[PDB]
Protein backbone atom coordinates (compact mmCIF):
# COMPACT_ATOMS: atom_id res chain seq x y z
CA UNK A 1 0.00 0.00 0.00
CA UNK A 2 1.35 3.45 -0.97
CA UNK A 3 2.31 5.50 2.13
CA UNK A 4 2.46 9.33 2.24
CA UNK A 5 4.36 11.09 5.01
CA UNK A 6 2.56 14.41 5.65
CA UNK A 7 3.75 17.00 8.18
CA UNK A 8 1.51 19.71 9.67
CA UNK A 9 3.49 22.83 10.61
CA UNK A 10 2.70 26.35 11.78
CA UNK A 11 2.68 28.58 14.83
CA UNK A 12 1.06 27.57 18.10
CA UNK A 13 -2.76 27.84 18.35
CA UNK A 14 -3.47 27.97 14.59
CA UNK A 15 -5.37 24.68 14.66
CA UNK A 16 -2.84 22.11 13.43
CA UNK A 17 -4.09 19.36 15.73
CA UNK A 18 -7.77 20.26 15.41
CA UNK A 19 -7.49 20.03 11.60
CA UNK A 20 -5.72 16.68 11.86
CA UNK A 21 -8.29 15.25 14.24
CA UNK A 22 -11.04 16.34 11.86
CA UNK A 23 -9.34 14.40 9.08
CA UNK A 24 -8.78 11.34 11.28
CA UNK A 25 -11.91 11.08 13.44
CA UNK A 26 -14.37 13.66 12.00
CA UNK A 27 -14.59 15.27 15.46
CA UNK A 28 -13.87 18.84 16.60
CA UNK A 29 -11.69 19.27 19.71
CA UNK A 30 -12.84 22.54 21.30
CA UNK A 31 -10.08 22.17 23.94
CA UNK A 32 -6.83 24.01 24.49
CA UNK A 33 -4.21 21.24 24.53
CA UNK A 34 -0.82 22.20 23.07
CA UNK A 35 1.05 19.58 21.10
CA UNK A 36 4.51 18.29 21.97
CA UNK A 37 4.38 15.61 19.30
CA UNK A 38 1.53 13.52 17.88
CA UNK A 39 1.61 11.18 14.90
CA UNK A 40 -1.40 9.64 13.18
CA UNK A 41 -1.95 6.98 10.54
CA UNK A 42 -5.17 6.71 8.56
CA UNK A 43 -6.15 4.81 5.42
CA UNK A 44 -7.98 6.93 2.81
CA UNK A 45 -9.15 6.75 -0.79
CA UNK A 46 -7.90 9.63 -2.93
CA UNK A 47 -8.53 9.80 -6.70
CA UNK A 48 -9.59 6.17 -6.48
CA UNK A 49 -6.43 4.88 -4.79
CA UNK A 50 -6.33 3.42 -1.31
CA UNK A 51 -3.32 4.81 0.51
CA UNK A 52 -1.93 5.21 4.00
CA UNK A 53 -1.52 8.74 5.35
CA UNK A 54 1.16 9.09 8.01
CA UNK A 55 0.61 12.52 9.56
CA UNK A 56 3.12 14.17 11.87
CA UNK A 57 1.34 16.92 13.80
CA UNK A 58 4.16 19.18 15.07
CA UNK A 59 4.35 21.56 18.00
CA UNK A 60 3.75 25.21 17.25
CA UNK A 61 5.59 26.12 20.47
CA UNK A 62 9.06 26.46 18.91
CA UNK A 63 10.73 25.55 22.22
CA UNK A 64 10.05 21.97 21.05
CA UNK A 65 11.54 22.64 17.58
CA UNK A 66 14.14 19.96 18.30
CA UNK A 67 11.60 17.12 18.14
CA UNK A 68 9.97 18.94 15.18
CA UNK A 69 13.01 19.10 12.89
CA UNK A 70 13.92 15.52 13.78
CA UNK A 71 10.78 14.00 12.25
CA UNK A 72 10.15 16.62 9.54
CA UNK A 73 13.12 15.48 7.46
CA UNK A 74 11.33 12.29 6.44
CA UNK A 75 8.14 14.08 5.36
CA UNK A 76 7.08 14.09 1.71
CA UNK A 77 4.63 16.99 1.89
CA UNK A 78 3.88 19.82 4.28
CA UNK A 79 0.76 21.61 5.48
CA UNK A 80 1.73 25.20 6.29
CA UNK A 81 -1.06 26.44 8.52
CA UNK A 82 -1.83 29.91 9.81
CA UNK A 83 -5.01 31.26 11.42
CA UNK A 84 -7.00 34.12 9.87
CA UNK A 85 -7.16 35.98 13.20
CA UNK A 86 -3.38 35.82 13.90
CA UNK A 87 -1.29 38.01 11.59
CA UNK A 88 1.94 36.82 13.24
CA UNK A 89 1.19 33.19 12.39
CA UNK A 90 0.61 34.37 8.81
CA UNK A 91 3.90 36.26 8.62
CA UNK A 92 5.59 33.26 10.26
CA UNK A 93 4.69 31.11 7.21
CA UNK A 94 7.87 32.39 5.54
CA UNK A 95 9.92 31.06 8.52
CA UNK A 96 8.32 27.59 8.41
CA UNK A 97 8.82 27.35 4.64
CA UNK A 98 12.52 28.20 4.90
CA UNK A 99 12.78 25.60 7.70
CA UNK A 100 11.24 22.96 5.45
CA UNK A 101 13.69 23.87 2.67
CA UNK A 102 16.58 23.68 5.15
CA UNK A 103 15.61 20.36 6.77
CA UNK A 104 14.93 18.93 3.30
CA UNK A 105 18.08 20.52 1.77
CA UNK A 106 15.99 21.20 -1.33
CA UNK A 107 14.12 24.01 -3.05
CA UNK A 108 11.38 21.68 -4.35
CA UNK A 109 9.07 20.29 -1.65
CA UNK A 110 5.29 19.73 -1.98
CA UNK A 111 3.45 22.31 0.17
CA UNK A 112 -0.05 23.69 0.66
CA UNK A 113 -0.88 26.94 2.46
CA UNK A 114 -3.77 26.54 4.91
CA UNK A 115 -5.74 29.47 6.38
CA UNK A 116 -7.70 28.02 9.31
CA UNK A 117 -10.54 29.25 11.65
CA UNK A 118 -12.54 30.70 8.73
CA UNK A 119 -15.62 30.37 10.93
CA UNK A 120 -14.45 33.07 13.36
CA UNK A 121 -15.78 36.64 13.35
CA UNK A 122 -13.69 39.72 12.63
CA UNK A 123 -11.18 37.92 10.40
CA UNK A 124 -7.99 40.00 10.13
CA UNK A 125 -5.95 38.16 7.48
CA UNK A 126 -7.88 38.87 4.32
CA UNK A 127 -8.37 36.45 1.46
CA UNK A 128 -6.22 38.39 -1.00
CA UNK A 129 -3.23 38.60 1.39
CA UNK A 130 -3.34 34.82 1.74
CA UNK A 131 -3.81 34.12 -1.98
CA UNK A 132 -0.99 36.56 -2.71
CA UNK A 133 1.32 34.73 -0.28
CA UNK A 134 0.50 31.32 -1.73
CA UNK A 135 1.00 32.77 -5.23
CA UNK A 136 4.47 34.02 -4.25
CA UNK A 137 5.51 30.44 -3.47
CA UNK A 138 3.56 28.86 -6.33
CA UNK A 139 1.55 26.65 -3.95
CA UNK A 140 -2.19 26.14 -3.41
CA UNK A 141 -4.01 28.10 -0.71
CA UNK A 142 -6.93 26.42 1.09
CA UNK A 143 -9.27 28.13 3.58
CA UNK A 144 -10.39 25.73 6.30
CA UNK A 145 -12.33 25.49 9.50
CA UNK A 146 -11.73 22.50 11.70
CA UNK A 147 -14.90 23.53 13.55
CA UNK A 148 -17.24 23.20 10.56
CA UNK A 149 -14.90 20.81 8.66
CA UNK A 150 -14.87 23.16 5.64
CA UNK A 151 -11.82 22.57 3.49
CA UNK A 152 -10.30 19.85 5.71
CA UNK A 153 -10.20 16.97 3.24
CA UNK A 154 -9.30 19.40 0.43
CA UNK A 155 -6.21 20.54 2.35
CA UNK A 156 -4.83 17.04 2.97
CA UNK A 157 -5.91 15.52 -0.36
CA UNK A 158 -4.41 18.43 -2.32
CA UNK A 159 -1.16 17.77 -0.49
CA UNK A 160 -1.28 14.09 -1.52
CA UNK A 161 -1.94 15.11 -5.13
CA UNK A 162 1.04 17.51 -5.00
CA UNK A 163 3.17 14.66 -3.65
CA UNK A 164 2.14 12.29 -6.45
CA UNK A 165 3.07 14.75 -9.20
CA UNK A 166 6.42 15.34 -7.49
CA UNK A 167 6.69 11.50 -7.84
CA UNK B 1 4.99 17.27 33.17
CA UNK B 2 4.52 14.95 30.21
CA UNK B 3 4.85 11.28 29.25
CA UNK B 4 6.01 10.03 25.86
CA UNK B 5 3.74 7.20 24.73
CA UNK B 6 4.34 4.94 21.72
CA UNK B 7 1.08 3.72 20.23
CA UNK B 8 -0.17 0.85 18.06
CA UNK B 9 0.04 1.11 14.28
CA UNK B 10 3.34 3.04 14.36
CA UNK B 11 1.80 6.09 16.07
CA UNK B 12 3.04 8.09 19.03
CA UNK B 13 2.05 10.89 21.36
CA UNK B 14 3.29 13.04 24.21
CA UNK B 15 0.57 13.71 26.80
CA UNK B 16 0.31 16.40 29.49
CA UNK B 17 -0.44 14.99 32.94
CA UNK B 18 -2.97 16.97 34.97
CA UNK B 19 -3.27 16.29 38.68
CA UNK B 20 -5.12 13.19 39.81
CA UNK B 21 -5.68 11.30 36.55
CA UNK B 22 -5.00 7.61 36.05
CA UNK B 23 -3.22 6.35 32.94
CA UNK B 24 -6.61 5.30 31.55
CA UNK B 25 -7.90 8.86 32.00
CA UNK B 26 -4.66 10.39 30.79
CA UNK B 27 -4.49 8.45 27.50
CA UNK B 28 -8.24 8.18 26.76
CA UNK B 29 -8.26 11.10 24.32
CA UNK B 30 -5.13 10.07 22.39
CA UNK B 31 -6.59 6.55 22.00
CA UNK B 32 -10.17 7.67 21.24
CA UNK B 33 -8.86 9.98 18.50
CA UNK B 34 -7.02 7.00 16.92
CA UNK B 35 -9.95 4.58 17.15
CA UNK B 36 -8.43 2.57 19.99
CA UNK B 37 -9.72 1.88 23.48
CA UNK B 38 -7.67 1.06 26.60
CA UNK B 39 -9.75 -2.08 27.09
CA UNK B 40 -8.14 -4.13 24.29
CA UNK B 41 -4.62 -2.72 24.86
CA UNK B 42 -1.89 -3.23 27.44
CA UNK B 43 0.49 -0.49 28.56
CA UNK B 44 4.16 -0.92 29.47
CA UNK B 45 6.80 1.21 31.14
CA UNK B 46 9.97 1.12 29.06
CA UNK B 47 13.09 0.70 31.17
CA UNK B 48 16.47 2.47 31.23
CA UNK B 49 12.20 -6.26 30.02
CA UNK B 50 9.59 -3.49 29.87
CA UNK B 51 7.21 -3.54 32.84
CA UNK B 52 3.51 -4.11 32.25
CA UNK B 53 1.31 -1.57 34.04
CA UNK B 54 -2.25 -1.45 35.30
CA UNK B 55 -4.31 1.20 33.51
CA UNK B 56 -5.20 2.54 36.98
CA UNK B 57 -1.59 3.56 37.68
CA UNK B 58 -1.55 7.29 38.41
CA UNK B 59 -0.25 9.27 35.43
CA UNK B 60 1.64 11.69 37.70
CA UNK B 61 3.74 8.78 38.97
CA UNK B 62 5.08 8.26 35.42
CA UNK B 63 6.18 11.85 34.57
CA UNK B 64 9.32 11.75 32.43
CA UNK B 65 8.89 8.08 31.50
CA UNK B 66 8.29 6.42 28.14
CA UNK B 67 5.41 3.99 27.70
CA UNK B 68 4.30 1.52 25.07
CA UNK B 69 0.62 0.80 24.39
CA UNK B 70 0.06 -2.38 22.40
CA UNK B 71 -2.86 -4.51 21.28
CA UNK B 72 -3.67 -7.45 23.56
N1 LIG C 1 -13.46 28.42 15.95
C1 LIG C 1 -12.41 27.63 15.68
N2 LIG C 1 -11.58 27.28 16.65
C2 LIG C 1 -10.58 26.48 16.21
C3 LIG C 1 -10.37 26.04 14.92
N3 LIG C 1 -9.24 25.24 14.87
C4 LIG C 1 -8.80 25.22 16.10
N4 LIG C 1 -9.56 25.95 16.97
C5 LIG C 1 -9.30 26.12 18.39
O1 LIG C 1 -8.11 26.86 18.52
C6 LIG C 1 -7.33 26.34 19.63
C7 LIG C 1 -6.01 25.81 19.12
O2 LIG C 1 -6.23 24.70 18.23
P1 LIG C 1 -5.15 23.53 18.12
O3 LIG C 1 -5.57 22.60 17.07
O4 LIG C 1 -4.86 23.00 19.46
O5 LIG C 1 -3.85 24.28 17.61
P2 LIG C 1 -2.37 23.82 17.32
O6 LIG C 1 -1.89 24.55 16.12
O7 LIG C 1 -2.44 22.35 17.23
N5 LIG C 1 -1.52 24.23 18.62
P3 LIG C 1 -0.06 23.67 19.03
O8 LIG C 1 0.94 23.96 18.01
O9 LIG C 1 0.41 24.24 20.31
O10 LIG C 1 -0.21 22.22 19.19
C8 LIG C 1 -8.22 25.30 20.31
O11 LIG C 1 -9.04 25.89 21.30
C9 LIG C 1 -9.08 24.82 19.14
O12 LIG C 1 -10.28 24.22 19.55
C10 LIG C 1 -11.26 26.43 13.89
O13 LIG C 1 -11.22 26.14 12.69
N6 LIG C 1 -12.28 27.25 14.37
MG1 LIG D 1 -1.47 20.90 18.32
Amino acid sequence: MTEYKLVVVGAGDVGKSALTIQLIQNHFVDEYDPTIEDSYRKQVVIDGETCLLDILDTAGQEEYSAMRDQYMRTGEGFLCVFAINNTKSFEDIHHYREQIKRVKDSEDVPMVLVGNKCDLPSRTVDTKQAQDLARSYGIPFIETSAKTRQGVDDAFYTLVREIRKHK
Amino acid sequence: NTIRVFLPNKQRTVVNVRNGMSLHDCLMKALKVRGLQPECCAVFRLLHKKARLDWNTDAASLIGEELQVDFL
